[PDB]
């Protein structure tokens, strides 16, 4: 696709990849973060979709967790594969926008833009948070994000267009361990999904059927009395099952992490622990600006659900606006679109002159 | 290395005492002609800055961010960022405010001695 430069924007996440055209309303490829290698010979590999689809002869690898990079070989297959089998670019001609977690380590900030300069030859690259990109996308520039992935959950204050880093607060809680809680009480419930290929079954029926309760204890009454809110689904072979209140147990271990075994405080106790981190004279400002973002905030009834605990939370005046655009799996990379198109951004970017001047350590004054 | 907007419009901002408005136009800010001051496209978004003079010599800012009711994204996104870009190279000085249609400031709506007037439509998104 491509005004004069055409720029890219790329989000890389631990569950999808999503990349695109800055300009562009969406991204226009979205695939599974996973590289494949032969379990024994070929040097090859495959990404996304067709390395899930011969799993059984490859050694499937997912390159970033929970937000952060951890293999540099397999998230160069991601990239070259984004450029050239999804996008259809030539990188070398193109401006890159990456996305990256709040609080990335420093090396890793260095690593990415060695990689673009010196492995794709990008003639310029930036690196923007996501989940400031997320606050962009809503048209604010103060409020606090709450966004969550398949790998991690993030709750970021901002303030007059920046995150506060001391007040971020990280939570390993979001999708994938939503899947497999589902896989779980669904088992429980009298089926078996235990499988590879269950859980993709499994994460389907998540997507589709699971919601977020708002009285999570007079619901378990309404299911434990009631049929009615019982759903069937098709499963690829045409047996149909029955969900009962799985449907909203399982998206409840968001609120009750204790539900996975774990010691940690809940989605709404996290997002109020970050702001009350914060300076006291802009807390008003973050209760008023709550931004949902990402796959695991789709639920249907979460920002009800948030609205009512931040309420509890909060003293009985503070105002408090959750906003959870229909959008809001792709928020990062439009954000990332929208900063990347803008007359003034040809002043930003990190250019292969600064690069060769400076090396990576350019990353750490050009993007902040 | 730095990172300092070029663009014409940033070296007019905040030069003088007064009120400037822009509007987004397809990822770009534009001046409002100053004889528009105060009619609104609710089908667009806006950057105001006023600047107050200060007993010190130096000028106050206060930054406002106005959103139309039918604002594409590209457009409440690009007047969010351009707020944050030019409160940076106001040296961080600036005080920012979102305005949305309905339900802005008093001190916003103070701005305009002949009371701020909405009208439907505007500039097509630049998505
Ligand atoms: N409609 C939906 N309802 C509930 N969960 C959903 C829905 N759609 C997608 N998800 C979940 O969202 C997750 C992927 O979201 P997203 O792309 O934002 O994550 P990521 O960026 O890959 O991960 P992270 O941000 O944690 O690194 C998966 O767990 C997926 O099952
Ligand atoms: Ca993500
Ligand atoms: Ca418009
Ligand atoms: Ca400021």
């Amino acid at each position: 696709d491509g005004e004069d430069v055409q720029a890219l924007v790329i989000d890389n996440g631990s569950g999808m990849c999503k990349a695109g055209f800055a300009g562009d309303d969406a991204p226009r490829a979205v695939f599974p973060s996973i590289v494949g290698r032969p379990r024994h010979t070929g040097k090859d590999s495959y990404v996304g979709d067709e390395a899930q689809s011969k799993r059984g002869i490859l050694t499937l690898k997912y390159p970033i967790e929970h937000g952060i990079v951890t293999n540099w070989d397999d998230m160069e297959k991601i990239w070259h594969h984004t450029f050239y089998n999804e996008l259809r670019v030539a990188p070398e001609e193109h401006p890159v926008l990456l996305t990256e977690a709040p609080l990335n380590p420093k090396a890793n900030r260095e690593k990415m833009t060695q990689i673009m300069f010196e492995t794709f030859n990008t003639p310029a690259m930036y690196v923007a948070i996501q989940a400031v990109l997320s606050l962009y996308a809503s048209g604010r520039t103060t409020g606090i994000v709450m966004d969550s992935g398949d790998g991690v959950s993030h709750t970021v204050p901002i303030y007059e267009g920046y995150a506060l880093p001391h007040a971020i607060l990280r939570l390993d809680l979001a999708g994938r361990d939503l899947t497999d809680y589902m896989m779980k009480i669904l088992t429980e419930r009298g089926y078996s999904f235990t499988t590879t290929a269950e859980r993709e079954i499994v994460r389907d029926i998540k997507e589709k059927l699971a919601y977020v309760a708002l009285d999570f204890e007079a619901e378990m009454k309404a299911y434990a009395s009631s049929s009615a809110l019982e759903k069937s689904y098709e499963l690829p072979d045409g047996q149909v099952i029955t969900i009962g209140n799985e449907r909203f147990r399982c998206p409840e271990a968001l609120f009750q992490p204790s539900f996975l075994g774990m010691e940690s405080a809940g989605i709404h106790e996290t997002t109020y622990n970050s702001i009350m981190k914060c300076d006291v004279d802009i807390r008003k400002d973050l209760y008023g600006n709550v931004v949902l973002s990402g796959g695991t905030t789709m639920f249907p009834g979460i920002a009800d659900r948030m609205n009512k605990e931040l309420t509890a939370l909060a003293p009985s005046t503070m105002k408090i606006k959750i906003i959870a655009p229909p959008e809001r799996k792709y928020s990062v990379w439009i954000g990332g679109s929208i900063l990347a198109s803008l007359s003034t951004f040809q002043q930003m970017w990190i250019s292969k002159h600064e690069y060769d001047e400076s090396g990576p350590s350019i990353v750490h004054r050009k993007c902040f | 290395m730095g990172s300092v907007v070029e663009h014409p419009e940033f070296l007019k901002a905040g030069k003088e005492p007064g009120l400037q408005i822009w509007r987004v136009e397809k990822f770009d800010l534009v001046p409002v002609p100053t004889c528009l001051y105060g009619d609104f496209f609710t089908g667009d978004a806006y950057v105001i800055l006023k600047t107050v003079q200060l007993r010190n010599g130096n000028l106050q800012y206060d930054l406002h961010y106005w959103l139309g009711n039918e604002c594409s994204q590209d457009e409440s996104g690009a007047a969010a960022i351009f707020t944050v870009q030019l409160d940076d190279y106001l040296n961080g000085r600036a005080v920012q405010h979102r305005e949305v249609q309905g339900f802005e400031s008093a001190t916003f709506l103070g701005y305009f001695k002949s009371g701020l007037k909405y009208k439907k439509g505007g500039v097509a998104s630049g998505f």
